């Protein structure tokens, strides 16, 4: 189905409760005469920006919140206008997840985090550490079984291990994310990916394992453990495997750190049905009955709606989900997230198959997750700081009573210097490549002259703190 | 990689080399 005035088309991932969502859509049609169609196209999160402009998107797209800053940036999402009374019904932190440049750009639905799912009959006591898995697998392989299978094709599933002992996406520097500070190739990220790679090398896992292979393997009792989200529980219910949902194993003593997603629903900017979409989301879906219809099909996790979450919180599987979430981090929603995920996807696939070493693979991912101010731009910014410096010199211009004079040195404007003192200036904001927490230094001599380099006519200046992160 | 980073960073390296005298 394609967009038409007076109908709704909804896209949601094929792993979620699309049948349940379809039932909410039919209730809406029964009440209003408005047809609601639910589809689950493959790679819908990649398809959406490619086809919205051409007229082939849906009215409403469901995805975790991390993709939505990119869509908003690209002008593909309508700002949503829920009143304060409606906002009060959902948890504050869920609204935060769907805020982009101070505007709400999606309705939050549910909070998702990966957990360790294990087969109680094969594994009464699941491992508390990643390190004990190899010996557990050797033991299980002897009984014609394996310890663990999970999706290796999507970095979302391997991220909790990469992040456990120090990998991170973007550094959160109070207020906001620093896109120049990526934590994909530090020591902890290498340690975590190396462990994954060694499991494969030692034949405790197969580099080609994907979602459906891991799910079939667990749901047929072939493997003792899997790693998956709440949506996976109803297929395990159908399978009648005796399963539990628990905290992810630790790596090097540190909790596994899942990236936590808020399943959200955005409205297509190209839709002529924005009001109908709002009405369906607020009055049909985001109700106890609406969410229960979906949850009954495939579990949502911990829902944004407080009234229904209060009932779901009682489920020990939801408790485990929340414990794992609490140990993880809510994903950024910034436009850069898709570049990050593509880079980490490539790294893990490449390292797992031996195409690259862990070192080669993560170095490249760092380069790509962080890959713009031009030189021409930078030159203008310097010219601006220079003019600002000259305007400053206009107005400005016994023992240790004569200061060094302010000057421009082609990078920084130096202020008045007290004679005999070191003068510190913050590494300037307008230099993109600088370390902005650092200082540059000059020395003002006792006579009020800036200190010169011995054997030369140049002024002594130390910019080593500024260029700290340029190797 | 990206050529704009290369040009920008090379430009800055050149400028720094003259001025940073420590
Ligand atoms: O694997 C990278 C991928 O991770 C996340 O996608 C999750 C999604 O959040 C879950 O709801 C579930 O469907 O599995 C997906 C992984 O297959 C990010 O949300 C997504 O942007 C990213 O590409």
């Amino acid at each position: 189905a394609k967009i038409e005035e007076g109908k709704l088309v909804i896209w949601i991932n094929g792993d979620k409760g699309y049948n349940g969502l379809a039932e909410v859509g039919k209730k809406f049609e029964k009440d209003t005469g408005i047809k609601v169609t639910v589809e689950h196209p493959d790679k819908l999160e990649e398809k959406f920006p490619q086809v919205a402009a051409t007229g082939d998107g849906p009215d409403i797209i469901f995805w975790a919140h991390d993709r939505f800053g990119g869509y908003a940036q690209s002008g593909l999402l309508a700002e949503i206008t829920p009143d304060k009374a409606f906002q009060d019904k959902l948890y504050p932190f869920t609204w935060d997840a769907v805020r982009y440049n101070g505007k709400l750009i999606a309705y939050p639905i549910a909070v998702e985090a990966l957990s360790l799912i294990y087969n109680k009959d094969l594994l009464p006591n699941p491992p508390k550490t990643w390190e004990e898995i190899p010996a557990l697998d050797k033991e299980l392989k002897a009984k014609g079984k394996s310890a663990l299978m999970f999706n290796l094709q999507e970095p979302y599933f391997t991220w909790p291990l990469i992040a456990a002992d120090g990998g991170y996406a973007f550094k959160y520097e109070n207020g906001k994310y620093d896109i120049k500070d990526v934590g994909v190739d530090n020591a902890g990220a290498k340690a975590g990916l190396t462990f994954l790679v060694d499991l494969i090398k030692n034949k405790h896992m197969n580099a080609d394992t994907d979602y459906s292979i891991a799910e079939a393997a667990f749901n047929k009792g072939e493997t003792a453990m899997t790693i998956n989200g709440p949506w996976a529980w109803s297929n395990i219910d159908t399978s009648k495997v005796n399963y539990g949902v628990t905290v992810l194993p630790t790596f090097k003593g540190q909790p596994s750190k899942p990236f936590v997603g808020v399943l959200s629903a955005g409205i297509n900017a190209a839709s002529p049905n924005k009001e109908l979409a709002k009405e369906f989301l607020e009055n049909y879906l985001l109700t106890d009955e609406g969410l229960e219809a979906v949850n009954k099909d495939k579990p949502l996790g911990a829902v944004a709606l407080k009234s229904y979450e209060e009932e779901l919180a009682k489920d020990p599987r939801i408790a485990a989900t929340m414990e794992n979430a609490q140990k993880g981090e809510i994903m950024p929603n910034i436009p850069q997230m898709s570049a990050f995920w593509y880079a980490v996807r490539t790294a893990v696939i490449n390292a797992a198959s031996g195409r690259q070493t862990v070192d080669e693979a993560l170095k490249d991912a760092q380069t790509n997750a962080a890959a713009v101010m031009t030189k021409e731009e930078q030159i203008f910014l310097l010219h601006r700081a220079q003019a600002q410096c000259e305007k400053r010199l206009k107005e400005v211009l016994r023992y240790r009573g004569r200061p060094c004079l302010p000057e421009w040195d082609h990078i920084l404007c130096w202020p008045l210097g007290a004679p005999g003192e070191v003068v510190a200036v913050p590494c300037p904001d307008y230099i993109y490549d600088f370390n902005h927490k650092g200082h540059a230094y000059r020395r003002c001599d006792r006579n009020g002259s800036w200190e010169l380099v011995p054997g030369h006519n140049r002024t002594w200046a130390n910019y080593s703190e500024c260029v700290k992160f340029l190797t | 990689k990206s050529i704009q980073d290369l040009r920008r960073r090379f430009f800055l390296h050149h400028l720094i080399a003259e001025i940073h005298t420590a």
